[PDB]
């Protein structure tokens, strides 16, 4: 079957008995930066297995009223190994990523999850005269949480579902890459992005590149299914990462 | 004008011999086995404005055979209740008798009530 | 802007033969609709939408 | 896979993703009626996808008990759209059909059902020395009900499931084109009958040419299955539907 | 019409391994049976079946 | 798919819908005799048909603490049609065998039996300075039980199911030939073990070529799934049957 499939990157190796496809970026594969599309001058470092491999974040717990989930990108793998070391110490940065998004269940159970990667994700603010904080906006690993209802707050994102705390329709995420992973067919999600910016390359701290976001639209359900338990696990695996301009590491 | 659709009678029959129209006549009966239970028959009517059969669909019901009977010196093989139309009760004599007859009874229905068939079998020393 | 004239019909949808479950399964669940466009779809005259707008400027 | 299975008539399409195969007739796919064959000279009207086309009758619902259920064929679809209008209007007509019985349930519910097309089905009275109703014979869509027992009333059809209406053992209906609905294995039944007749067209309101029959042989069950709904829905579209002998109207 | 000198023996069914089944599901259900002939088989000599008939005539 | 396996010995065939594979001794399928390997010189009886095919043994029932079972080889079949009769008659006789253990379930029950053949099973005795019986090595059909405690009784196979009745480990029964039933995804074991032996020919009473042992490792579980029923069911064929030295039949 197709069902079934595997994937390396570095001294990492991820497997799938129930995946669908593999969804690739806007149709394209990552590759590095080329001479005719460069401006930093300097030879890059590209550590290449120590730092294009699986790192898997913290997982979340899927419950029956779960509004969603999502993690802002270059940030949040910036203390996962040598991708992270070589964050700290280099001005520029560029990568692409394999997103895998693991959430297994039962034939007795039921739901629906859109795991989408939105580039540029800017977010808008609770107050809606006030500007967020770099915390309303991304705590690394762990995840921020949508919500259910209107928020409030100074620097936190206005983060209801519905308007994906970007002033669309939560419906109409589509436009970007991504999967579902609906638990009667699937269980997992695999989506891998390549590089996308107005400029070469950029800065890793200042700088979201994207942000994935977990939705459910259908909730979890189940019955005396003794697995009221059911998570969801992010693993992703930069790729083809290569970084300029050296100089001491930034300050935490 | 016309009635409307008779329907369907659970195990049991509609006859309409004469159309669903004012005036006709539309005959119930129940299967065999079965009793009807409420009218037998209906007339299409018209009642102010409404066209509307004069009577509604009776049920048929089954019907459970009484006790079955003992017989003298042997035993009714696993016994209980509830013996319904077409089940049947089997017999063996005890040690020392020796068995003549039909081993085994039948409940049927007769003039809609339960009654078990042929005679039961004797048992003799 | 559709009017009688233009007009293009409903779609509904039925049940043709009931949803049935086993046990231990919950009897009640979601169906989801997407749309989307053929390859013999097309749109003509611009026009501004109806769904933006503002009383003021620094907009 | 081969469960796996599509078909379209006219402005419809069916499918299934839990097919058995598809019955043919005795072999025999439906055709339009030959020169050779033919006696009524004048001019047929072959109405086409107006006509031949997935009409779904009225389902019924399959009961712990449910003894079986049968439908008289031309007669039945007389109200269905220009199919029936087609009717209506002609002394003769000629249809093959394709027949398709759905019924799904789930991997723990239980129940099997013989789904069949007998042609001629000429049914016996509930009273040995009356005679049948055209009421008794057929209910247009709905569907005349088997019985458990014996039934009586005049004009019925004496209707113990055991003799078929027809006074032979049920069990042996499989000499007719049929398959059967397993519903651990299957969730439909699919039987192309073409036309079976003595004579190369007929009337459509007098002659009955085939009978279909759903008879459950292993009943429904279930347990806390949240499912004690189980509806069985018949469809089925005219194929090479002619006409001929054009007059007025046929009076209700 | 079979005699001893023609016997042709019995078939019997027996459980192997039992039925398991999971929680939720039905513990009992049926097998059905279906018999008929194969490529070798024929059969001779004409007569009148012992099934049918009747006591008098308008049959 | 390769889960369905039908295999005919004789007058008989066995049937899987869900197999793993079929495991083959050490490589070797049976053979008979060859004029370069025999010493005893008389013409040998090969009964064919009337012995090499499928006997069933009587079946055990696998409970929610069940330690294992066992059966010695030769004898064993020795009550067993014309192979056991063949047996008596001879002085000295040869076989290989198609073991299949069969053991299904259900999607919602979980457990996994290791299905092992023992080459020369030599087992030791619970009074560790007394002697066995052959009664404490085996009862013909039937099956010894191991047991999960040390046992105690003169005769006895020391039996816990930890050190299989040899003083080893038994989880490293897997250097002989097996395979493992896992309720999960699979419902039957099967293994040919060609004649192993340290002489060309044996007598089938005295030597157990080697003993067959089916020792659950993860046990037997399920819930309300009214099937707490689940027995296991060996059958066996011989193959290649030989016999030599006949004379009157052996005293029982």
């Amino acid at each position: 079957s197709d069902r079934v499939r595997s994937i390396t990157l570095g001294n990492s190796t991820i497997t799938t008995q129930e995946s669908a496809n593999v969804v690739v970026g806007y149709g394209r594969w990552p590759e590095y930066l080329r001479d005719d599309e460069a401006t930093a001058e300097d030879q890059p470092t590209q550590p290449d297995v120590a730092t294009c491999r699986f790192y898997t974040l913290e997982s979340v717990t899927w419950e029956k009223d779960s509004p969603g989930w999502w993690w802002k990108f270059p940030d949040a793998l910036k203390d996962m190994g040598l991708f992270g070391q070589n964050m700290y110490y280099h001005y520029l940065g560029r990568a692409g990523y394999t997103i895998h998004v693991q959430c297994n269940a039962s034939k007795f159970h039921q739901g629906c999850l859109l795991v989408v990667c939105v580039p540029e994700a800017e977010m808008g603010c609770s107050t809606v005269d006030g500007t967020v904080n770099e915390h309303g906006l991304s705590e690394g690993e762990t995840a921020k949480k949508f919500s259910a209802t209107g928020t409030n707050g100074t620097n936190t994102v206005q983060s209801i579902v519905t308007n994906a705390g970007m002033g669309v329709g939560v419906g109409n995420l589509t436009i970007f890459p991504h999967q579902w992973i609906n638990l009667r067919t699937n269980n997992c999600a695999t989506i891998v992005m390549p590089y996308i910016n107005n400029v070469p390359m950029d800065n890793m701290f200042r700088h979201h590149n994207f942000t994935l976001m977990i939705i459910p639209f259908v909730p979890l359900n189940y019955s005396s299914d003794f697995s009221t338990y059911v998570p969801i696990t992010v693993t992703v695996a930069p790729m083809c990462a290569e970084y300029n301009g050296l100089r001491l590491s930034t300050a935490l | 004008k016309s009635c409307p659709n008779p329907g369907e009678i659970r195990n049991g029959q509609i006859d309409v011999p004469g159309g669903i129209l004012f005036g006709a006549t539309i005959s119930f009966s129940c299967n065999t086995g079965y009793k009807l239970f409420g009218s037998t028959s209906s007339f299409c009517l018209i009642s102010g404005s409404s066209v509307q059969w004069s009577d509604p669909l009776p049920e048929c019901r089954e019907i459970y055979c009484p006790a079955p009977p003992q017989i003298d010196n042997g035993i009714i093989q696993g016994e209980r209740d509830h013996y319904g139309y077409r089940q049947s009760v089997t017999y063996a004599c005890n040690k020392g008798f020796t068995m003549i007859g039909e081993h085994s009874i039948y409940c049927t229905v007769n003039n809609d009530e339960g009654e078990w068939s042929g005679p039961p079998p004797e048992c003799r020393g | 802007q559709q009017d009688e004239y233009t007009s293009a019909g409903n779609v509904t949808c039925w049940y043709q033969t009931g949803i049935v479950v086993p046990a231990g399964t919950p009897t009640s669940c979601s169906i989801m609709c997407f749309v989307s466009a053929c390859n013999d779809f097309s749109v003509r005259l611009l026009k501004d939408t109806p769904f933006i707008q503002q009383a003021a400027l620094l907009q």
